[PDB]
């Protein structure tokens, strides 16, 4: 119940950060008075809901020779009125009394929301007693503030201002790399099989938190236990012994687990995460892979060459095409290149989080981006902005309206030298304003064809790599036949062969096949069908010739 | 270093005080959904605090325990020791010294960081102490032969100890056992102190006896003039029921009486120190009315803030070095409301104090039972201190007669003689507390009370 | 008016989540404790309204050996200020120490609707004296709460957040086959005719 | 910890005016009494949040003889109800006592919102607490009341009339020259090393309040530690001096600091800033520069001749033509030339501040250039205003909506005898309601043509005036290729030649070439397109012809 570092793990650079922080002025304060400068008191902890934030709390708290206090959200809003303004004072009366000392406030926004936003004077006490003493401190002082919350917007300003909180620090999601760290932590304690693969868990968990996976922990320990109901008398005051040593958790009950009601996490706001597809993924069109080579990965290599020539980039790429043609993983796939953080962000995101009007949280796309720089923000489907209006015939309204007006000041609101990258792809390119596409805003527009049938080899050459093909499947002479088809299509295909696969496999099983022969293709082949008109291409290859004329 | 309540040390009541809840335990009550050993919304056991309780017994106010346990956590608790929140707030009505925001001291500077708060003043919701247990009659009968001589007032100090009083909740009963009284010039009304001069010396004689300095006493007793002990109605409702100087004088006593606590930020908070005033009832029999300044009515004579009138009833806001902020005195009006009034200039005295109940034991069995000597501080009436009473008094002459020193006033007088060393004299207050035969026999063999024999069977 | 098992039916499936939510570990703390997890104390039923769920509260309760408490949601919010925030605490105090405990709460969205979504502050004080008093709670207890309510989506998500309240557990609408059984339950009290 | 007028750097003229206004009527209060008028008692600072307003505060009160009194906001809001209160009789009478007194009050719109705009009712009295101890002072208790806050217009306007508080004195964002000062302000306690270059760092911030130039400085402090962090153990109760020593800040941090998430700034309000381009960075239109230089330079410059000729000038500009012509850079060296303020309002900056409601800013935009007078507002994107409503055509709405009907208001709100100037840009000039094109408001109207082979000789002078071109460059040669290409264009096409250039650097570097040759240029003429169509120009030159039909 009392947490060192090794209790918390996975987000180190996070807690790289803290203990420049906290641990660094704690217990050598003379470094910032040999260097002279002020020791930051307001160091501000943020994120998702049940990500360890008060578990890393007490992981920095406990791991000082400081005196660490605390102080609940909800427990100074139960007190009653006066009383709890002087619960604030009593606190840091003792910590400016034992002077190394640690101030942790878990949920902070319970007692400080936005006093814009607010019904009761006791809460706008509260806020006000916290602004009032947050100043009274002083560096000969040597205390430390710390605060979490999961709602960093729903805090006052004032707090966030300099003075009182400098320090924002964001605990993201963590990756399959540290998510695996944090079932090691879970399941060390816990008693298991040898069939347990957490590399295999944690490669198979992509969006969860840890308290998802511990509540993962926890749900294949039930289904563990329900195994051996049928050897458990509930009436009996207490089992043997001889069920305990055997009571060891399985990897099927994980495979139980994962699909059990604990796998929905909170993964509906908005992320950055790094992505998993490559270059060898992604078959054909690498002209403009060079392209993305030549204009974001130039910048994010290698900024000496501009100042060397004092010429700023152009720092607005937009995608457009035919619909189905990959322009989704491209962006992922040059992130996982050159190592950039990856924000995707689709185009009724926008539009479902402003019917519950969440655009400071647009801006904090901008700004988390600029916390995680390098980073390329993604805005997946652009014509769903103006299908906002319908299109740009639509509903008379074309593709500006509230999100546009938002998106334009924060594309422009980024300063140049920031390497902060904005990726904008669509499918209807005709159909979006040029007051997106101005210059300084998003001036490289990409063209995405459709493959060849050298194209379309690669692309079922890479949409076949995990696939227990058959061996007498000539791809060239069925990229000979597919011609007009996308690479959506050829996928499309496969999902069919398959199914015409498992209308052999299980119906064998009814009656292995691991196998994908010609004729679960020519059945598939025959069944073939193009989804893009070449009129319609015949517009985009008009575009492709010349969209420039707008 | 540590804290005050890391440091001070409670009293031996105060630790026996601590390891009690006081919950009061229901059965089961009247909506039990519920099996025996089931709870419902109306079986729970019951608060100290309860005020559903305190109104069905007709008690005033809980006790400082019973606030103590109300207002904090069970965890926040000094066995932690480091980690400990003192709930308790000795009151700071003062000035916020070393003001941490670059004006001046209170002196010179001012700003909002250094500036007390306007005081309100509501009834106080708790007491220290709640029954004064006088240990017997004749412990009255003795202090009131000066009054019915005479008729002018009495001033005492409350001497005794602190115990449990079990009739209310974590009550906590004054036990009073002894009275002693410094040099003062008596009037009718009013009475001015001489300066008490042997401090150290009556104090010691109760660090012997095991007593302290408990509280005070004084009289209101105005013989209404019909022979009986009647008295003018003048301590009831319509009229008031303590005169403002004493209210101020008293303060004065009681911050000079203070009581160390493990609960408050200080180290120290309220104080043991209570207050008394001897009067008479509507039946016109000699009656008491116990009370105490309240927290803010000691720290407003601690930070110098309020004033007697003429009016009892009125006390003064003195006028302008010091910060006279609002007072206010919440209101129940005729319809239940709370009008905070303003006041300034005058205000009434009924939200500094603290009522207490008093009375005897069933059978009386104090530390003293004997009553031998004439009170100091009385040439005034030819009652004198003079050595020549001790041959009738520990009956010395009288060489085989037993110890008769079971008397404060005496023993402050044997004090006054100073003739028993600080282990002999505090085997002397071993006997003349607990008399033990054999420790009588230990000091009728002892060379010291021999020699307060020998000394003694050669005076006149 | 004392439920056992036989007196709900038709929901097994429910009444088989909750028995291994609430009487395993309590009659079997050991379980958690030789596998050396934690004991979930965030079961919270949830459902369309009249459907049982203060009925399969003391279908579980009354089938323990264990101390049992009742919290009703208007009762608390029929109380004055201050006062309804110390039954809470007095709620717990007993639960801890008669530690098989049972704390079932009815409707518990009358004493927590969402805080951004109220007026009065004793409705906030009152949730955030449960928010409080639910972290305040200790594994070693072995304290179960439970909580019901009709309408799921009115209460304040920071219960329904880890640690607090974890056990989502849904009451549906019986089949003809289940709500054949509820019909036995309640007829064979009844006096009938053989037609029936 | 004691502010004197050193520590305070920069905002020279808004010191120049507090000395006037609080330093003159306390050292000698016998001039007004000389002169026989009364001391202003109403001293309002505001302006962005942490911009030294409460470092100015005590930057004058510890630099006079003068009794001083503190406030702060959150101070009261703390305290109970009628205490809360009580402590403003408290101050005023302390201050009434000591009569030389200074009464400062940070945060002033936390103790007074707006009544309107409120809630609880001891809001609602300590402001009516505030309004009548304003009232009740005196001239001759000769004590001057500060106020500051960040939200000038939070505040309840009552304070903001006669008698209470008269003057409005902003804070703006400095200069590089004055946050240099700053940034000298902050390093004169530091330790830093030789190769530090404030002046390059004053140059390389742009938008920066001194809060963000001292997290600036904290921030690089922390990167020297982290260099120093493999020489100091944190489990030692004290480091050695030896590292203490050679603890000095390079300048390399700074530029590690350039790029971290301090450099966020505070920017996306409504702004005033001097700008930076001349006339010599802009090529070729000398015409319609003269037309400036007659239009709007003859006024700020000499306005004797107009009261000799009896004639208020037109004070409404308004630019038009093709897009990407360089026309918002045109407002700017125009206000470089002649000194005037220059405020930047593009056509969403409106519409996202509208989306949170910030229209008193709109006036505020013409209260603060008459504040700043001689000032030239610039209105760019005007089509984002008639795409509000998506264009004239649009979603049948016009240009005119609430963002016009509020301008029309503003413009002609406007008194002729000031110099304020209003400029406006857009690209779609047809697309514009001609009631904001109205005699009065905008009845100069300036058409911004391609330039011809000259023009786009003279922009690719001035172009690469900062990039090391290679010496065989006929600029004449891509002049005579060149010419459909718009300015923008010709841009465009170096921003392709550089990329193909650094296609030929860190190509090499990976296979320093300071040289943009030919093969780099002929690469991108041969990939050089056009963005502007002639039929397009045949409407702009027949609105070039003729627009004044409407
Ligand atoms: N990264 C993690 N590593 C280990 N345990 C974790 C992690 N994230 C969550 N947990 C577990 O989940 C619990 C949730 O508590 P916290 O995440 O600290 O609460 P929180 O992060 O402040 O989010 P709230 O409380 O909903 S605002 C922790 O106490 C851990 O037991
Ligand atoms: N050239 C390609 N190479 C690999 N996969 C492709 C290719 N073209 C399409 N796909 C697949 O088909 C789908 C198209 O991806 P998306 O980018 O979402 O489609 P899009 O081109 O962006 O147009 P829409 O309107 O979003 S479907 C994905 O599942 C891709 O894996
Ligand atoms: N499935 C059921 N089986 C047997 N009796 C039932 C069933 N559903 C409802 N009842 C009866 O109807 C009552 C419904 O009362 P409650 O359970 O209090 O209502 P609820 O289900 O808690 O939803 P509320 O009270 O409206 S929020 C039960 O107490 C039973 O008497
Ligand atoms: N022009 C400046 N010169 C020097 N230091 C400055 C300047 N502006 C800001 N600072 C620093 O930034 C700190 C921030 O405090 P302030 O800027 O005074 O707060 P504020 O400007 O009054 O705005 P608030 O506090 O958010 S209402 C100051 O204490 C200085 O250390
Ligand atoms: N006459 C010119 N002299 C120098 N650079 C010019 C000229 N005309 C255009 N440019 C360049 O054109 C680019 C864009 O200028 P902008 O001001 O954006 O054009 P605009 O006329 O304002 O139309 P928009 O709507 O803003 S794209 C910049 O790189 C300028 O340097
Ligand atoms: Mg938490
Ligand atoms: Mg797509
Ligand atoms: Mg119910
Ligand atoms: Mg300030
Ligand atoms: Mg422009
Ligand atoms: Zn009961
Ligand atoms: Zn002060």
């Amino acid at each position: 119940n009392e947490v060192g570092y090794d209790d918390i793990g996975g987000c180190r650079k996070q807690l790289a950060q803290i203990r420049e922080m906290v641990e660094l002025p704690l217990r050598h304060p003379q470094l910032f008075k040999s260097i002279g400068i002020k020791p930051p008191r307001g160091v501000l902890l943020y994120g998702p809901p049940g990500t360890g934030k008060t578990l890393m709390a007490r992981a920095v708290a406990n791991e000082t020779g400081a005196f660490f206090f605390l102080i609940n959200g909800p427990e100074i809003m139960s007190k009653m009125a006066g009383e709890s303004e002087s619960n604030l004072r009593k606190a840091f009366e003792e910590a400016e009394k034992n002077s190394p000392a640690i101030i942790f406030i878990d949920e902070i926004d319970s007692i400080a929301p936005k006093r814009e936003k607010t019904n009761g004077e006791v809460e706008r006490r509260v806020v006000s007693q916290l602004l009032t003493l947050m100043d009274g401190m002083k560096a000969r002082s040597n205390v430390v503030v710390m605060a979490a919350t999961n709602r960093p917007n729903s805090i006052d300003p004032a707090l966030r201002r300099f003075g009182r909180f400098d320090r924002e620090v964001d605990i993201g999601i963590p990756d399959p790399t540290g998510r695996l760290e944090i079932l090691q932590i879970h399941t060390k304690n816990m008693k298991l099989a040898d069939d347990v693969d957490l590399e295999q868990i944690a490669a198979e968990t992509h969006g969860y938190v840890g308290s998802d996976l511990a509540a993962l922990c926890s749900e294949a320990a039930m289904q563990q236990i329900r195994e051996k109901m049928d050897l458990i008398d509930l009436d009996e005051d207490t089992i043997d012994a001889e069920v305990l040593d055997s009571l060891g958790v399985t990897m099927d009950n994980f495979r139980y687990a994962l699909g059990v009601s604990n796998p929905s996490a909170l993964r509906e706001v908005a992320v950055v995460e790094v992505p998993n597809v490559r270059w060898e993924d992604i078959g054909g069109l690498e002209q403009v892979k060079q392209e993305l080579k030549e204009q974001v990965q130039y910048p994010v290599d290698h900024p000496e060459k501009f100042l060397k020539f004092g010429l700023s980039p152009s720092r607005g790429v937009l995608f457009y095409g035919p619909p189905g043609t990959g322009k989704t993983m491209l962006a992922k796939a040059v992130a996982n290149e050159c190592a950039a953080n990856f924000i995707s962000v689709k185009g009724p995101e926008l539009l479902s989080m402003w019917f519950g009007e969440s655009e400071s949280n647009i801006r904090d796309i901008f700004d988390k981006a600029r916390a995680a720089a390098p980073c390329v923000v993604f805005l997946d489907e652009l014509d769903s902005i103006a299908k906002a209006r319908g299109g740009s015939i639509g509903d008379a309204g074309g593709a500006s309206d509230r999100v546009v007006n938002q998106l334009l000041t924060e594309m422009d609101g980024m300063t140049s030298k920031k390497n902060v990258f904005v990726i904008g792809a669509t499918n209807r390119p005709e159909q979006l304003d040029p007051a997106l596409c101005r210059p300084g805003r998003l001036d490289q527009l990409i063209y995405v064809p459709l493959p060849d049938e050298a194209g379309r080899l690669s692309i079922l050459k890479a949409q076949l790599r995990k696939t227990p093909v058959s061996k007498d499947v000539d791809l060239a002479y069925i990229a000979s036949k597919t011609h007009g088809f996308s690479g959506a299509d050829l996928a499309f295909i496969t999902q069919r062969a398959v199914k015409l696969a498992i209308k052999e496999s299980i119906a064998a099983e009814i009656e292995p096949v691991p196998e994908l022969t010609k004729r679960h293709f020519e059945e598939a082949m025959r069944d073939a069908r193009r989804s893009v008109s070449d009129v319609e291409i015949r517009r985009y290859e008009a575009f492709a010739q010349q969209m420039k004329n707008a | 270093i540590k804290n005050p309540w890391e440091v001070v040390r409670q009293s031996p009541l105060d630790d026996r005080l601590d390891k009690l809840d006081g919950k009061i335990p229901r059965k089961r009550g009247a909506m039990c959904r519920h099996g025996p050993k089931g709870m419902c919304d109306y079986c729970t056991p019951l608060d100290p605090f309860n005020p559903q309780y305190l109104e069905e017994k007709k008690i005033k106010y809980m006790s400082v325990h019973a606030y103590m346990r109300k207002i904090n956590s069970a965890t926040n608790r000094p066995e932690l020791g480091s980690s400990f929140i003192p709930p308790l707030v000795e009151p700071y009505y003062r000035v916020k010294r070393d003001c941490p925001s670059g004006h001046p001291q209170w002196p010179e500077g001012i700003c909002t960081k250094c500036q007390p708060s306007a005081i309100t003043l509501q009834p106080q919701p708790f007491r220290m102490v709640d029954h004064v247990e006088f240990a017997s009659p004749q412990i009255i009968d003795r202090f009131l032969d000066a009054w019915r001589r005479t008729g002018v007032q009495r001033l005492g100090i409350l001497y005794g100890r602190y115990l449990e009083y079990d009739a209310v909740p974590l009550g906590i009963k004054a036990v009073v056992e002894a009275i002693y009284e410094p040099p003062q010039v008596d009037e009718i009304d009013g009475i001015t102190l001489n300066p008490w001069e042997n401090e150290q010396e009556v104090n010691q004689v109760a660090k012997y006896c095991g007593l302290e300095q408990v509280g005070v006493i004084w009289t209101d007793l105005l013989d209404a003039g019909k022979g009986d002990g009647s008295v003018v109605c003048k301590r009831h409702a319509d009229s008031y029921f303590l005169a403002a100087q004493e209210i101020v004088f008293a303060a004065r006593l009681q911050a000079q009486h203070p009581k160390p606590s493990k609960w408050s930020d200080t180290g120290r908070f309220g104080s043991n120190f209570v207050t008394c005033v001897v009067s008479g009832n509507e039946q016109g029999e000699i009656s008491i009315s116990a009370y105490q300044m309240s927290n803010d009515a000691v720290e407003m004579v601690r930070a110098d803030i309020i004033e007697p009138s003429a009016d009892p009833t009125l006390m003064l806001v003195r006028e302008e070095t010091r910060y006279i902020p609002e007072v206010f005195y919440r209101k129940i009006n005729e319809y239940g409301a709370n009008v905070l009034e303003n006041a300034k200039p005058a205000f009434p005295v009924e939200y500094l104090f603290v009522t207490l109940t008093h009375g005897f034991p069933d059978s009386p069995s104090p530390l003293f039972t004997d009553n031998i000597f004439p009170i100091e501080n009385r040439e005034y009436v030819g009652e004198a201190q003079e050595v020549s009473a001790v041959a009738k008094a520990l009956k010395v002459h009288e060489a085989d007669a037993p110890m008769n020193v079971s008397d404060f006033h005496l023993l402050c007088f044997i004090h006054q003689m100073s003739v028993l060393s600080k282990e002999e004299e505090a085997l002397l207050c071993r006997v003349a507390t607990l008399h033990d035969l054999a420790e009588s026999f230990q000091l009728r063999s002892t060379t010291g009370w021999q020699t307060l024999h020998m000394i003694l069977q050669s005076t006149g």
